[PDB]
């Protein structure tokens, strides 16, 4: 009756219904294995505490991303997830319903075959799909045109579109995502004077960064004004009670999306690129492309980022015309709500993979389906 | 990744 | 001026003093500060003491001694124990340098809190009115002692180890990276054990006791399987060493196990990764062009990394990193792979020769320095960098 | 005053040396690095800007960029930072000591040439100097006066039709398309294999690979059919690093981007079509000379099985009466050096240069009126 | 170029 | 340290 969307996040897991407004299911991609003996035999001991779980009893945990910067490392670790979201979170078995796939551009062939490949035969799901993070943020945003931002966890990508048909010459995608803000942000935090290396503090540094963070609309300004610092400085409390002052900090670790040259990458800011992809495209979509920026991901909700965003994408672009930017306020979800709506599609229903012509034809076949 | 970059 | 200047290393274990020029330091003393301290069980009171005493004088008389250590890790805890210290060596039976018309070379951890540097800079100005100071870091100390403009530093020592690669000469800082291992903790691990051993030892005096039976009888291994085999398949490699009490003491197999914490910091309670694997992952994480010259190109800075049998262990792990992550076990290919560990002699000291070799061509002109007279200015500081 | 120097701005590579000459005394690509990192060791002050070889020995902590693109010079001042090397460092002749004789492609802007000349002129004080075009030199280097020239160059791919002893400047047509978009697609390829390349130093890498493991496929399907078949066509290459990456489908799938612009999402046609075109739009009596002679140059036509595949397309597309044959010669890649020497030796050309007297008298429009 | 096109 | 570790 209805199928099963999943967003392979690469710092989060979206899975939900097809039709629901709102995913049923939200827990970070951990799958974590104890670091001590292993000494109780009393109550609840497990080999390996994967899941939602981890995030509580971190402590005494060794967690690992299973997916690094858009392209899966470990698939032991990917086939647990997929377990235990198909079982004890959502409690629907593979085989009454299909599945959707999501993954970012440009990715290697290998790990779409191996996907492809593992879902049809582990779990024997009737049929499936393959399709891009962007696409289904333009269909969640209901347009047709315009140019996507899909900075996530792990990758940051662009794709311009023109109204029913899409530019693959003009797609341009950067490794830089949340995690090396996070490492940077450890990075300072060490000069503050605060300390954090293992994982479970990777963890806490997350959480301060997605509560106490903000984007400058000018750095020199805001340096100066810190230099004056008496209104900016803003304490958190620790698990122990530990309270930490962050300055700076809150202003700087984001700017470095703008200037990658921190972290010593020989890159462009997300400024820069989105400007070379659309004068890459023509000269008349130029203009369509200006007048609608949609952007998704959960590394772009930081306040004041489509203000700096449009600063300099005007003074960058001639100051003849009007440019537009469009932050919905629900973009962390985008894509999970696209890939819903393009499931709920009637067309959509004929251009499902089943097990008969993939067994025939080979995975080969997932490659020719849509790119 | 397998060549350049780690994944 | 008086073209006077004296480099010294205020690190955290041990503190080295000289003047520019010198092939070798002039003074060696450490850093150990105890109040005078009346044990009930044994010993009294013999020759002259004083209510503050440190340097070499202690590593003596520790035993009427409550010794403490003021720094670990480069990181400011008694702001007064460093102050008598500074007293201490400036004064003028260690130093007998004249503050208003001298200069000083120092050399701070990396990737450490500016405050340290900042109390440091005002104390040296204020209290002790210096004209003018530097601080450096280790790379340029290391690496200009015998003339190698590109390498990977491993430097280890009493705090924590630190690593600074350079390619070419210019700089790499986001390649640097930290772990919290070194001297003093794997000394408080060959505690834990000599403990379960059966013997009961307290933290005031004993722990620098330890210091010697570590420099003696402990020592790293090649394969950890093969030692381990050996040392419960026989029972040769056991060693004992005199104590200043005359007691006697076994030890076999603490001394091997210790050091392994630099390779698994599993032991002592720490997520680490292994100072082998740490730098592959360190090197990988760079450019390609720059891969084969750092490899090519490395020293074993530092005195904690004057275990006998660290090179062996560490050229093996890399090796066995470079064949598993990139060959996949392709043996064929791995031959022609070299490595060449820079391991100087002189390992114990060889910050205080980059000091004495910078001062030496570093002095005739005074755009180098932070002079006395910016001090007094406001909106200052971060001189240089 | 005794010879004269010619210098080639060639879009990834410069050629220069003395008039005379059978081979270039200076061979370096056009790199303009500069460092990105901050520098901390203090015995050296070295060198801000870095060029030439230099440049790519030490392209891993350089942001290296290409002064010139697509044949449109970009920053003035890389450019004459190249010359000025080129001039001293490795030739270690002084400007005024000999002229020098310059070449730029076709239908290029009229500001580009007044630029160089006033630069020319004004700086290095050169005594003469002349511009010209590399098609036409290369004719005089293959010792011809008929056929068609294929100047596919690093950034720009060219058509000229000559006939004896004039040129048809309304039948010239100008392709974008070259070695740079060849590598960015090769690049974007390999990161669909699974191997990842954005710097520039990877880009020369990607270069060198490109370099040394292409070659085009006679029929495309045939090729991809056999690569289904996967045992006998994969290459191994080895990288400074010691990781090796093996090569299939791509070895054949680049090049073909030339007869396919639709890959890249270029909407216009092949240098086959384009060349069908050019001498379509000529004369029918010197249609038949045309096709009888096709001189092709410049260092993106190597490719084995090159001059076979454009034979068979010709003839296809070509009425099947007459005889259309491809010539190759293995020094293509020197040949616009090699016919610039010989033009500047040639007796009666010792008059047609620029001297300084009448460009400051008449201005720097006068290279526009000569010779076009 | 200036117009049109990058170069 | 100040926080973390305790130097
Ligand atoms: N409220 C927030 N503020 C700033 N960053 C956030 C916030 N919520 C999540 N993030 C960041 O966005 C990331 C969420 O993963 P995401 O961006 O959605 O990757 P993906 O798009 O592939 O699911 C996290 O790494 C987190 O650092
Ligand atoms: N021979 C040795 N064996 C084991 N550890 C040693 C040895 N020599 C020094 N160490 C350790 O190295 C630490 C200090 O080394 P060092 O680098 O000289 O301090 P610093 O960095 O201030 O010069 C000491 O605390 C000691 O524990
Ligand atoms: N041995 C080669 N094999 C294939 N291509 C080559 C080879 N050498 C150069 N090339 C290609 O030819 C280009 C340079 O040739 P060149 O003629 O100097 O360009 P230009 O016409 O602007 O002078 C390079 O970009 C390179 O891609
Ligand atoms: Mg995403
Ligand atoms: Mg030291
Ligand atoms: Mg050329």
């Amino acid at each position: 009756t209805t199928a099963l969307v999943c967003d392979n996040g690469s710092g989060l897991v979206k899975a939900g219904f097809a039709g629901d407004d709102a995913p049923r299911a939200v827990f970070p991609s951990i799958v974590g294995r104890p670091r001590h003996q292993g000494v109780m035999v009393g109550m609840g001991q497990k080999d390996s505490y994967v899941g939602d779980e981890a995030q509580s009893k971190r402590g005494i945990l060794t967690l690992k991303y299973p997916i690094e910067h858009g392209i899966i490392t470990n698939w032991d670790d990917m086939e647990k997830i997929w377990h235990h979201t198909f079982y004890n979170e959502l409690r629907v078995a593979p085989e009454e319903h299909p599945t959707l796939l999501t993954e970012a551009p440009l990715n290697p062939k290998a790990n779409r075959e191996k996907m492809t490949q593992i879902m049809f035969e582990t779990f024997n799901v009737p049929a499936m799909y393959v399709a891009i993070q962007a696409v289904l943020s333009l269909y969640a945003s209901g347009r047709t045109t315009g140019i996507v931002l899909d900075s996530g966890d792990g990758v940051t990508h662009n794709v311009p579109i023109y109204e029913g048909y899409a530019l693959p010459h003009a797609i341009m995608r950067l490794d830089l995502a949340g995690r090396d803000l996070t490492d940077y942000l450890m990075k300072i935090l060490t000069e503050r004077g605060y300390s954090f290396v293992t994982t479970a503090e990777r963890e806490i540094v997350r959480d301060i960064k997605e509560k106490l963070c903000y984007v400058a609309l000018d750095f020199e300004n805001e340096m100066a004004t810190a230099a004056s610092s008496s209104s900016l400085e803003k304490s958190y409390e620790l698990p122990d009670g530990q309270v930490i002052t962050i300055g700076n900090e809150r202003f700087r670790c984001p700017e470095t999306l703008f200037q990658p040259s921190f972290i010593g990458m020989e890159s462009a800011g997300i400024h820069e690129t989105t400007y070379n992809s659309i004068m890459k495209c023509d000269i008349d979509i130029r203009k369509d492309l200006y007048a609608n920026n949609v952007m998704s991901g959960g590394t772009t909700m930081y306040p004041g980022i489509a203000d700096r965003m449009q600063k300099e994408i005007t003074a960058l672009a001639p100051s003849t015309m009007k440019i537009k930017i469009i932050a919905p306020p629900e973009r962390k979800y985008s894509v999970w709500i696209g890939g819903s709506i393009l499931a709920s599609l009637s067309t959509f229903q004929q251009m499902w993979i089943t097990k008969q012509e993939y067994d025939e034809a080979g995975p080969s076949i997932v490659h020719r389906k849509c790119f | 990744w397998x060549a350049x970059c780690p994944a | 001026q008086g073209r006077k200047v004296v480099v010294c290393d205020n690190g955290t274990g041990f503190v080295k003093c000289g003047y520019a020029g010198s092939n070798f330091p002039e003074h060696i003393f450490p850093a150990l500060v105890g109040r005078p301290i009346i044990r009930s069980t044994t010993k009294v009171g013999n020759i002259e003491i004083k209510d503050l005493m440190v340097g070499d004088e202690a590593s003596e008389l520790r035993s009427m001694l409550e010794v403490n250590y003021p720094m670990e890790n480069g990181i400011v805890r008694n702001w007064d124990d460093m102050k008598h210290l500074w007293d201490y060596t400036f004064g003028p039976e260690k130093l007998n340098i004249d503050t208003r018309n001298c200069k000083i070379l120092l050399t701070e951890p990396p990737m450490n809190p500016t405050k340290n540097r900042e109390k440091i800079v005002e104390v040296m100005f204020e209290t002790y009115q210096f004209s003018g100071v530097y601080v450096a870091i280790q790379a340029v100390l290391t690496l200009y002692a015998q003339g190698l403009l590109t390498g990977v530093v491993v430097d280890s020592g009493d705090g924590v180890t630190h690593i600074c690669p350079v390619y070419e000469g210019f700089s790499l800082p986001h390649l640097t990276r930290r772990l919290d291992i070194a001297g003093r903790d794997i000394t408080r691990y060959l505690i834990k054990l000599l403990l379960l051993r059966g013997y009961a030892f307290n933290h005031s005096a004993d722990f620098e006791t330890v210091r010697m039976i570590k420099e003696k009888l402990c020592y790293v291994g090649y394969n950890i399987e093969q030692e381990q085999k050996l040392a419960l398949e026989t029972t040769v490699l056991v060693e004992s060493y005199t104590l200043p009490d005359g007691r006697i003491i076994k030890v076999g197999g603490e001394r091997f196990e210790a050091p392994e914490a630099l390779f698994q910091p599993h032991l002592i309670n720490v997520e680490g990764v292994g100072v082998a694997e740490l730098l592959f992952n360190t090197i990988q994480a760079a450019d390609i062009d720059t891969r084969s010259e750092f490899y090519k190109h490395i020293v074993l800075s530092g005195g904690s990394t004057m275990y006998p049998g660290l090179p062996s262990r560490l050229e093996r792990e890399l090796k066995q990193l470079y064949l598993e992550r990139v060959l996949k076990g392709d043996v064929e290919k791995l031959s022609k792979f070299k490595i060449r560990i820079e391991d100087p002699p002189r390992r114990k000291h060889m910050v205080f020769l980059g000091g004495a070799v910078l001062a030496d061509i570093m002095k005739d002109k005074d755009n180098f320095w932070m002079t006395r007279q910016e001090y007094q200015e406001k909106g200052v500081r971060v001189l240089e960098k």
